[PDB]
RNA sequence: UAAUUUUUUAAAUAUACUUAUUUAAUCUAUAAUUAGAAUAUAUUGAAUCUAUUCUGUAUAUUCUUUUAUAGGGGUUAUAGGC
């Protein structure tokens, strides 16, 4: 129903009766780095495997802070 | 299944390491030391 | 060859049951590594 | 889980449970001076006697 | 606090080399099996290593069966309180009147 | 002083304990209900039977070990876990336990004070009839 | 095929109103994230020199803090009087 009557001459109605801009922001910020994490380290950690020496280890990751810093000093300059 | 193996390696041998470092002092605690008993028991105790 | 299970005699605590005041030594939900053993999987894995 | 919360009947017939009067003393015992009331027994007796 | 998320990532990211989802080397796991295969010594080695980590104890006890959970060591003593048996009223009694003399 | 008391004070001494019931410990006081809870306790407990019976001792190796240092002049000091292991119970997971219609209403003001009888029917109002 | 208004009698109920009395400040559940302090342990990094220190993160504890999710309910936290 949609109407009823209480009384004589008293009509009523009656009354007894996924976001996509986070959809984009949850992809961007959070799922993205946590998949790429784990891909970007097993792609370093297959290659510490071949390697035996502790020198290049410790610079190949120190390399790549400061390539994944560059990452953030562009989200800074944004707004 | 391997890899939970190599996750033992590293601890069996981290506690190897560990006590036998007490093993060797305690053969010299019982030469090299003035208070030689407690030497043997401190490093007994850390152990545990 | 029934020197495998262990037990805690939560009647008299400390008499019997010695070193209670470690924890490393007595747990909570303690192991049977004879069972762990001898499921035949763990065998099978580690001949594989 | 019982209210300690009383309401004031219950409070009320809880002294009464305590307190008791006797038909020669018209009295109350439960109150505090049960003492004085064994004097007023006595004396009512040792008078007539 | 430009400058305070560049240090908690650079240590988040050097904390995930140190884990481990790959072997290291096989002449060494091998020899290692070998030798503690060789006369049972597997069986020390499970226990003790699974007492100071729960990490290992956590793959090793799905193989397991027939657990048992005791309570805590420490609410131990007042496990056995509560769980009184009638025969040790008999002991209840005695405390009893031990305190109630001092008192 | 002698503390006087009121009639109203014995509804709650003897309808909460009959005098029928035999005393108990319950029926003392909570400072001393606690020692015989401790004194049934502590002869169970490894910690406080372990660290009473030895408190003199580390009062002693401490000093034993601290005049080697003022023997052999180096300033005293402590090694690292010289002492047992005793549970840290923090550090520990432990439980925390053992185990029609109608409506009336109001509103108020300065000095008014209102009621509201609200009753299913028409758009009808009245005030103070 | 009704029952307006007013007065009176008898009883129950709780909601104004009256009295006494208790409490009253900034919250939870979780998560991420920020700001920072206290300890204890572990620990990367830093020594142109008090590295028996400083900083940072994690863990537990001790209070504090942003945002989100959901849901939970506000003043008295003030203003006079004596
Ligand atoms: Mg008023
Ligand atoms: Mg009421
Ligand atoms: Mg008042």
């Amino acid at each position: 129903e949609k109407f009823r009557v209480l009384a004589k001459k008293t009509t009523i109605p009656n009354r007894r009766l996924m976001p996509p801009i986070e959809q984009f922001r949850t992809y961007t910020k959070q799922i993205l780095p946590q998949m790429e994490q784990s891909i970007e380290i097993s792609m370093l950690q297959k290659q510490f495997q071949e390697i035996k020496s502790e020198e290049l280890k410790q610079d190949l990751i120190r390399a790549y802070t400061r390539r994944r810093i560059k990452d953030l000093a562009n989200q800074f300059s944004k707004l | 299944f391997a890899k939970n193996l190599d996750y033992l390696r590293e601890k069996h041998e981290e506690r190897s390491k560990i006590i036998n470092q007490y093993l060797h002092r305690m053969r010299a605690a019982s030469i090299n030391s003035n208070i030689p008993l407690k030497e043997i028991l401190r490093q007994f105790i850390s152990s545990t | 060859k029934n020197d495998d299970q262990f037990n805690i005699d939560t009647e008299n605590i400390i008499d019997n049951n010695p070193s209670i005041h470690k924890p490393l030594y007595y747990m909570r939900s303690p192991l049977d590594a004879k069972q762990i053993v001898e499921n035949p999987e763990f065998q099978k894995f580690l001949k594989a | 889980k019982g209210r300690q919360y009383k309401k004031q009947k219950e409070e009320v017939q809880a002294i009464a449970e305590n307190v008791f009067l006797d038909e020669e003393t018209k009295l109350p015992y439960g109150i505090g001076l049960d003492d004085y009331i064994e004097l007023i027994k006595e004396e009512s007796i040792t008078t007539k006697t | 606090s430009r400058s305070g998320t560049i240090v908690k990532t650079m240590q988040k990211i050097s904390d995930k080399f140190k884990v481990k989802q790959t072997v290291a080397d096989k002449q060494k796991l091998q020899s290692f099996l070998t030798e503690q295969t060789r006369d049972g010594s597997i069986k020390e080695t499970i226990d003790v290593t699974a007492k100071y980590d729960a990490e290992f104890k956590t793959f090793i006890k799905d193989y397991q069966a027939k657990h048992k959970q005791y309570p805590h060591i420490l609410d131990l003593s007042h496990y056995s309180r509560e769980n009184s048996t009638l025969s040790k009223s008999n002991q209840l009694r005695q405390e009893e009147i031990d305190m109630i003399e001092e008192f | 002083h002698p503390k006087e008391l009121d009639i109203v004070d014995y509804g709650s001494s003897n309808s909460k304990e009959q005098e029928n019931r035999k005393r108990g410990e319950r029926d003392l006081s909570k400072d001393n209900q606690i020692e015989i809870e401790l004194y049934r306790r502590i002869k169970t407990d490894p910690f406080f039977r372990h660290y009473i019976q030895n408190e003199i001792k580390y009062f002693t190796e401490r000093i034993e070990d601290g005049v080697l240092d003022i023997a052999q002049v180096i300033v005293p000091a402590d090694r690292k876990n010289d002492t047992p292991f005793y549970y840290d119970p923090t550090l520990e997971d432990i439980p925390l336990d053992l185990i029609g219609i109608k409506v009336f209403a109001s509103g108020k003001r300065k000095t008014s004070s209102c009621l509201v009888v609200i009753k299913e029917g028409t758009g009808k109002v009245f005030v103070n009839n």
